[PDB]
């Protein structure tokens, strides 16, 4: 067993595209 | 900042498949192989988020928008130098 994927990432994807309108 | 989080989480994620090249240079674990393209994938649509996170910030007169792009071009490169890894290591056999 072998585990590539980074923890936090989609978490910090989904702050960043909730952002976008933000104006 | 949420874009210099996804920017870190980037690089990392990307030398993280980097260094499981590096480690298991056989083009094996159909697995491992479909999960790289998977997380490719992520990547590259994960780096048109911050590019279009960079446009729509276009008139926010604090953000640093060429200090962004650069950080973005760099990943780009990075992703790129990747690519390239992983299509040269399957030519190599079985």
């Amino acid at each position: 067993k072998k585990s590539l994927r980074v923890s936090s990432l989609n978490k910090d994807r989904r702050l960043l595209l909730r952002e976008f309108y933000n104006l | 900042d949420p874009f210099q989080q996804v920017v870190k989480d980037t690089k990392e994620q990307l030398n993280r498949i980097n260094n499981y090249i590096t480690r298991h240079n056989t083009a094996g674990d159909d697995d491992q192989e479909e999960e790289i393209q998977d997380i490719l994938k992520d990547v590259e649509e994960t780096i048109v988020d911050l590019d279009r996170s960079i446009i729509v910030m276009k008139r926010d007169e604090n953000e640093d928008v060429s200090g962004r792009e650069a950080q973005v071009k760099n990943i780009k490169q990075q992703l790129d130098a990747l690519k390239l890894r992983f299509d040269r290591r399957i030519q190599e056999s079985t």
